[PDB]
């Protein structure tokens, strides 16, 4: 994660991270700023607008050692940068408290290493907090779920 | 001339097939346009 | 491997092997060269252009020794002269500095020896090499492998 996640830059302030899977790198479009990585300024984004993403492909130095994608998610504890996420009832959710702005995009690991959903906002329900980001499915569509009163981070 | 000139009874009707199948192209082409933007966007909600 | 892969001279510069599998003999046709053998010299090579490559049929007496191919295709590590070459995502690499010119046809070998594929070139990619190369299918079907960069060996 550490090692492959690039931080943005707005005025010099961290505001979001890029995300590279599978020879293809992410980011979300909401998150306005400059790639850190030299190279990666030099890489040509298209744009889902009505994904709130923009994805582009990514150099030939760098593809491989990418963070594998995967599809297959059962419920229970998931992996990511500030601990642990909680994927039930096809929800994912944290504690509230943690999180906020400047987190969108970032990625959410498996146990093996390999990526199950991207962050992009976080409505808090009081008891917890629904994350709103795009989850995937077996039939390779990627849906972006987003529990009422999302707002992007 | 015992009879005034028109404008709709004053053109061929070959030219006016021409005309109607020009305009008619164009109002084809939007029209299966439009179709197609709400078909993808259906077939988009349905299988998200 | 060393027993049944014969490579072909040019100018007294190896440059290309060819392999034996399933009772037939195939050479690749970006390399050109002397088969070393005398036997196997005699034989019409039938090509395949957009395949890269030329198959013939064996004689009688050797046909019996040959090398088996594979359909099944687990994901990891697979045998190989220069070592282990790693496979996943559909996709054959190796470590980088691993292989180079002249390492055209030499077969990919499993657990149980028998081939799983043919190389045929390599694009360097600095963490890793990506391996251009032809597999099986199961169909019995034959299909390439060439990512983005691949420089016949």
């Amino acid at each position: 994660e550490s090692d492959k996640t690039f931080p943005i830059m707005l005025n010099g302030q961290v505001n979001g991270y890029a995300c590279v899977v599978g020879g293809r790198l992410m980011k979300p479009l909401h998150v306005e700023g400059k790639i850190d990585n030299e190279q990666l300024a030099a890489v040509k984004l298209k744009k889902a607008s009505m994904y709130d993403l923009e994805y582009g492909d990514v150099p030939q130095n760098m593809k491989s050692d990418t963070l594998q994608y995967t599809s297959d998610k059962p419920p229970g504890f998931y992996n990511w940068h500030h601990g642990a996420v909680q994927y039930e009832n096809g929800r994912f959710t944290v504690p509230r408290g943690v999180g906020g702005k400047g987190d969108s995009g970032r990625p959410i690991l498996d146990n093996r290493g390999r990526v199950v959903a991207i962050v992009l906002g976080g409505a808090n329900e009081g008891t917890r907090t629904a994350l709103s980001v795009v989850t995937w499915n077996q039939k390779g569509v990627t849906i972006k779920d987003t529990p009422e009163g999302s707002e992007p981070w | 001339h015992k009879v005034d000139q028109e404008f709709q009874a004053a053109v061929s009707k070959t030219s006016w097939n021409w005309l109607l199948a020009l305009f008619g192209g164009a109002s084809s082409l939007i029209v299966v346009g439009l179709i197609v933007l709400v078909c993808s966007s259906m077939l988009i909600n349905t299988r998200r």
